[PDB]
């Protein structure tokens, strides 16, 4: 018949053309594409569609999806589509147009008795997080990182030792193999980082072969020159991601030193800002060079009232400095700017700085990776107004830039893109449903490998799972065998071909990375900007071809105290 | 006591209202979790005094109000539902739009 | 300011366009209430439905998925049916067709 | 010597003559039968009996039961009376009279060095609850259940999603898998059930293949007479049980319709009263045949003054209706009827209901199964005073009817009353014991497959266990592979052969379910009757042989807050 | 060039000459030595000398530790000396100097890429606490212990059971079996006691043979002449160690029948001052022979104003007495005696009594073993002066001979000093850090096995660890296969031949127990007095060599009100 | 109210303090325990009201003084630390030598 927009929108969710408030920000979405045919629809309850000779067919499980999410609003790097998503074996199967062919037109995901059914209209579906700077210090960071949304978790550590506290680095062998096996307890998909400071190969390569994605070059395990080359050499040669935290006290050389050590391979700078760590004060000019792939670490992430007065103190704690030793309060004083603090904001914007993480209690909150995001874009939205690049009266391309931040171009950044970082077919299961009203603040629902993992949850005992209290509780995805199943290990090819899976007997599913030193910065979607900047060695000032690059600081944000108790 | 783990888990919902209590006290605007277990919290006590479950569907739209709570909080909450032990057993109370 | 507020744009949607309908007068003859939802085969209905089950053969009500059609007993009104797709194969229901058609 | 009967009791226990109370309901019971030698009963402790020599023997651990609950007062369908309680390799042993036979008459329960002890005189030793019913929404459910008294959950879902809210289906291999391995990590037995809306049997055969040990048909996935004839002729050809949630909007046909479909063969109905789901508003109508196995959801156990206010929302939410969209709303109202839920539990105490159960978290309250049933009793005694078949001033006959509800009946109409559902020989132990003030409320021991898997306990670090705070935690018999050695998970016959638990890797011990097809209305223990009933489709009233059925709503129940918190 | 001394401790932590006071208390120990080379001193942070090519080296993962604790201050047995801990494959490696033997002297522990680092300066660490007389009542009680510095719990039980609220006893082959696996789920390294009554060895050889490491030989199983020669016989043959709470009543025989019965073979007397159990009043008399290994339960250490009002309830509940049966309670008060409590604190000051344990929850904390250890030394400092072995202006002595007695004297008496007992090389790297004012009470990091396994930790989500709320949580030590990893299991030798790891499929590791039967009180270190001591049977005052013992009731004591929240 | 684990975590810190601040009512000199979780308590509702971090860092170290804690407490604490939802955000709150 005839339905009016609005009773359409309140029914199936929004449709074509139809805007969407992220949360309680200044951003606008519009749906750019709908994949249904209008009176179709399917949808779920008690004499709804979705029922057998309907909009259920006859086929067998081989035949159709084991899940469907109906009528969800998909907001991806690729686009902000509304259509149904289907997932078989684990694995996201199809964005289309789901049902019954023997009755229904342009049906592509197939619904039968197999298939489980998620309902998804009136909600946003992203990708999970995917946070590549995490410090191993806690098994308790899971938790708190898969209910904020971020599915995936890469980084090192061996617990709370000073080692860990300090630099996201698992030391060798044994502690490697122990966080490999201990990684099955946990309902995140994960990735080890090695200590890449020595000047020894063969130290560096028994570690890619005890298991690791990666090595991390910290300063305060010295990030010498040597040390810098020696790690970049056997990633080279062993198809695994280099992370860096460069030499804060120019203590071997200038930033341009260690660049030139770096000499043109790839490599992933963390916290380029500086604030986090990294020469001083220029070490954020690295965004401009095509081989360094830039992130930013959270705390820093929007610059506001209070960030400044904060870091100090935040700064001795994590790297066991003394504040009455002058030389360790000078140094740290001498990596907070509120110059290269404000500028960063911008360069995000802008597509110079392409990833945000969290950097796990070493300066970095690990349930604010997502949230932030999203703060920063509001942030540069009501100060710099539409980027150049957007078409039409909404937000959808600054929403595509950043989401991109903590998805997909942190897969790229450590090679496992393969496997994670979009809403892609053939990519692993993980999604987030939001309800719009909370955003990149508290999820719905949070999907693993094909199965909820966590999700608010009332009274137990209650008649229906909506009475108070609500909060979040692990559910199956995240219990025993059924975790095994929904979780992946990501090993180093050399790793893999040990047979270091069987020798540990690890549990879970294993992936492999592959392509960490063929990425650049050209390949972050939406963020590949190579900037001309400068910093004032005195001043502190950037500057990215002349012109003054800065931002004011935010007295009061969204997303903060109108969806937390404390 | 022999706690089961839903009284348990009520006492959390108890606790998140005393912060809530004490906030709107100073004189603060409540954000929604805090309008949510204030809310909450006066319905269970409503039951444990004996109130009969359509007398405390209505008082529990008279808790806080429309000025009392931060803006965009009143639309969050399009209702409030929690159950407790009422003389004639567990119960569950719904209260519709709560916030006016 | 609403979080997660829609702007929904004004205006109508047409739904399942470029198919054939058909309007048949039910009534229910029942003494008790039968309520019908959106894409249930007609044709196979609670039997107590007296109308033109011929008519409705491979048809399915022409409202809006996932609504429905109730019928009070002894209630009598026209309603607008809609042609079934994809491949026109009807299996279960009643078990009346259990095949193409 | 000689002993009052007083000092008796607060020694040993209650003997045959002796009555209780039933917590603070009006029930009273009285022990029919004492298997002891007076003089002989064996007591542990300091100077006791169970010592070396005396009340405990020389005999190797083969000739010794592992676990003896002494002084036990036993309520089972068969009987209410006093023994000792011998268990044996996890099973129950022997329900007779323990100690040593080199200086004891009549023991046979021997008691030697192999043997734990559990003081049980002043108890109330009683099976484990069964609920057929359960939703998967979420695992803690199992914790709740567990610390009510029910060891066996026999349901589905996938967690939280639409389709498992809505109803108690795993839809098919994939998911069916994911739960059969989650299952382990769970402190009680288990058993899944698929979804049987299909008209064509392979997409039912696989799911009994990959392991269901029953078959959900439910309206929300179109409970059509084709869907229903379906599974039912598969549940004929693999003996697994067929549980039915009718068509409440008649849109395939009446309930008779349904009955048709049915066509005499073994089905159970769930909330056979009609406010959880089926035909509007006769569905009630189906305890009238031997082949239905009826049951009801807890929610309107008993009829009391707010049952009825708190039905209308509770609907809506379950089955994903609109309040806004009117179709959905008279529906939800179609089904609550005043009649009907007023008429059910004199239905129970006739026996024409066979049994209870939850619906956990979509309609019903996972931890009130076995508190409701004893309040249903307590107000049909208030009511309709002694049933016909009590003899003596007590009430052991009604609580043999009550009591076989959530144990016996629900373990013969799923087959699986072989392993579980009373206190037989044979059995797997899964025995609760209770304190007379908290009967039916607050248990005093949790057992699983003969180890302790929950109980009160007080503080860790005090030096006794009893000081505050004293609440449920989880114990041995609920850890890692002490648990998998503890609890079953049931499996069709199919299954097993196909060597699903090896391919799954299950952990736990398997079961088979058997006799699903065979069981009917008159095999259900204390509970066969089939009334002539009608009921009006105008003004909704039950009758029984004309006679009209109905009770008054309670103001007040036994059971409730005297023993809560909130 | 030249540091003051104050400044090089507040940097590096005190050196040889300093004093430092333990907690609260009136306890002070001194540097004896310190093993670094001043100048050359290993220091991790942002500048430090931990790395690469300065503190650190180029060796590879085999050539250098895995786990380093740098600038400890040890207090063990054998001394309280400064130096570095190095940490290899889950043993502790060596005790020196730790870093880089290309550039620094006297390296005895090399730092490589593959060490992960601990910054111990200005800790103290000793070697996790042993308690011998575990309850096992309720699997909560090992976190609390775990918490409190105990990483290894020896004793029985099956849970909440009668049987094993009153003994220590893991009661057969089944339960026996259940315990093993279930033990594979906890982060402390466990062995199992069996029911030692009985007149029949081949009962106690079973279970030996299934897998216990001792033999409890209790009253309340009846602790007759029969059965304690029959335990003492398959001790004697399978090398498991028998601990004994005797016949209280005097039933059998009075102190001297018993002692004869044990006939001068090896055995491990619980509580042998006798309030918590033993011939009634002179149990406590056995510390004067050589055959007997004498351990004190925490309830009565020290002795207080308030203990003796405690008694006589607890005593009640945790051996299922009778308050209303005269001779219930008559035989409790025969138990408790101020003389001999009053006595036993001296003669732990004297190395009488050479072992501390909890008994946890039948009488005894099970987090307050090390706690009550300090608070008794610490009066008997006060009320005692300094001991008679006291050298130099501290208490170094008296720290040696009350730490051996939760650490060393436990291991040795139970066969498992190979293991674990102290900081020693080869031994499991079970550790613990504490900061100087909360030494014995909250722990700074607990490892196990050479993982962290519970923490203080602070938010989750802060930018660093610290911030509130701070409480312990566990880490990744605990956490699935990396427990099984570093915890073990202790089977006896019997068992261990007849592959009963591999039957139960024990996943984590194996360690045997032996030389329990040639210990003897003279093995005790600092604890071998054999005193001429002896109890007036009317008075029940304690002399040793005629002079009276006795000390008096404590008002206050530290590590008490001023570190606890409730 | 769908309460995350650090909200759910920082109703202990609150819970602590209720006990703290009794006790202080009552007249005792508050224990190291007491003491941190009555600071900490201060500076999170210092957060909710609006105040600037720099303003707690100064405030946070006159809520308890050294006549009111006891012996060898105000040296336990050389610092308090807690985190908050401030207006613009989660921040770090550091006072140094709080009792004094
Ligand atoms: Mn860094
Ligand atoms: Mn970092
Ligand atoms: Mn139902
Ligand atoms: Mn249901
Ligand atoms: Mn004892
Ligand atoms: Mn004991």
């Amino acid at each position: 018949s005839n339905i009016s927009r609005q009773a359409y929108a309140d029914m199936f969710g929004p449709t074509v053309g139809d805007k969407v408030r992220l949360a309680d920000t200044e951003l606008w979405i519009e749906v750019e594409d709908d994949l249904t045919t209008y009176g179709e629809e399917v949808k779920f309850g008690g004499g709804k569609v979705i029922r057998d000779g309907m909009g259920q067919g006859q086929m067998l499980a081989a035949d159709c999806v084991d899940l469907v999410l109906t009528n969800a609003l998909i907001v991806d790097h690729w686009g902000i589509v509304k259509a149904d998503i289907g997932v078989k074996d684990g694995r996201i199967f199809a964005i289309g147009k789901a049902g019954n062919p023997d009755i229904q037109p342009n049906v592509t995901i197939p619904i039968g008795a197999a298939t489980e059914v998620i309902a998804a209209e009136g909600k946003i579906v992203t990708a999970g997080g995917i946070d590549t700077h995490i410090h191993w210090i806690c098994p308790q960071q899971a938790e708190e990182a898969l209910v904020s949304g971020v599915t995936t978790m890469v980084g090192g550590g061996t617990g709370p030792a000073a080692g860990t506290h300090a630099t996201t680095c698992t030391p060798g062998p044994w502690y490697i193999s122990r966080m490999l096996q201990a990684a099955d307890s946990l309902p995140v998909n994960i990735g080890l980082l090695g200590k890449g400071n020595v000047s020894q190969p063969d130290a560096l390569r028994e570690q890619v072969a005890a298991g690791v994605i990666g090595l991390k070059i910290h300063e305060d395990w010295g990030a010498t020159p040597a040390a810098i080359d020696c790690a970049l050499t056997v990633a080279d040669e062993m198809d695994i991601q280099v992370a860096l935290h460069s030499d804060t006290l120019n203590e071997s050389g200038f930033v341009e030193d260690t660049l030139a050590a770096i000499g043109g391979r790839t490599i992933h700078t963390f916290h380029t800002e500086g604030a986090g760590g990294g020469h001083a004060p220029d070490i954020i000019t690295a965004c401009a060079h095509p081989n360094i792939l830039p992130s930013s670490t959270n705390p820093t992430l929007p610059y506001t009232l209070n960030t400044i007065d904060e870091h100090l103190d935040m700064l001795m704690v994590c790297h066991h400095l003394d504040p009455d030793i002058a030389e360790d309060v000078a140094f740290a004083e001498s990596r907070i700017r509120r110059e290269t603090i404000a500028a960063e904001d911008v360069l995000h914007d802008l597509g110079a700085f392409s990833l945000t993480s969290s950097d796990s209690q070493a300066m970095g909150r690990v349930g604010e990776v997502i949230l932030r995001t999203w703060q920063v874009a509001h942030r540069m939205k009501v100060q710099r107004g539409a980027l150049a690049e957007e078409t039409g009266d909404n937000d959808n391309f600054r929403v595509k830039r950043y989401i991109a931040k903590y998805t997909i171009n942190p897969a790229l950044t450590h090679g496992i893109a393969h496997e994670v970082g979009s809403i892609e077919v053939g990519k692993l299961a993980d999604l987030v449903v939001w309800s719009p009203a909370f955003f990149g603040v508290k999820p719905a629902t949070v999907i693993k490998g094909g199965m909820i993992a966590i999700a608010p949850m009332g009274d137990i005992n209650a008649s229906i799972p909506t009475p108070q209290p609500v909060h979040y509780r692990p559910m199956f995805g995240a219990l025993g065998s059924a975790r095994h199943h929904c979780r992946l290990t990501f090993l180093s090819q050399a790793a893999a071909a040990n047979g270091v899976a069987e020798r540990l007997n690890l549990r879970s599913a294993i992936a492999v990375v592959k392509g960490c030193r063929t990425v650049q910065k050209a390949d972050m979607v939406h963020n590949s900007l190579q900037p001309n900047i400068t910093v004032d060695a005195q001043t502190y000032e950037v500057r990215v071809d002349g012109e003054l690059i800065t931002s004011e600081p935010a007295d009061v944000l969204p997303m903060a105290q109108r969806y937390f108790l404390f | 006591m022999e706690l089961t783990p839903r009284e348990k888990d009520k006492l959390l919902l108890f606790t998140a209202a005393l912060v809530a209590e004490r906030r709107l006290a100073r004189g603060l605007k409540l954000n929604y979790p805090e309008s949510v277990a204030l809310i909450s919290a006066f319905i269970m006590e409503g039951a444990r005094d004996g109130k009969s479950v359509a007398s405390l569907m209505e008082e529990g739209r008279h808790v806080l109000t429309r000025e009392q709570v931060m803006e965009g909080v009143p639309e969050m909450i399009p209702d409030i539902q929690v159950e407790a032990t009422f003389p004639d057993g567990s119960k569950l109370v719904t209260v519709h739009n709560p916030i006016i | 300011m609403i979080p997660g507020e829609y702007h929904v744009k004004p205006g109508q949607i047409a739904l399942n366009t470029g198919r054939a309908t058909c309007r048949v007068v039910v009534e229910n003859h029942g003494d008790r209430p039968i309520q019908v939802g959106s894409h249930y085969h007609f044709a196979e209905v609670n039997p107590a439905l007296k109308f033109d089950r011929q008519q409705a053969a491979g048809y399915r009500l022409n409202i809006p998925a996932g609504t429905a059609v109730r019928f009070e007993p002894g209630q009598k009104r026209e309603v607008e049916l809609v042609a079934f797709a994809g491949h026109r194969a009807v299996f279960g229901f009643r078990g009346e067709v259990m095949g193409p058609l």
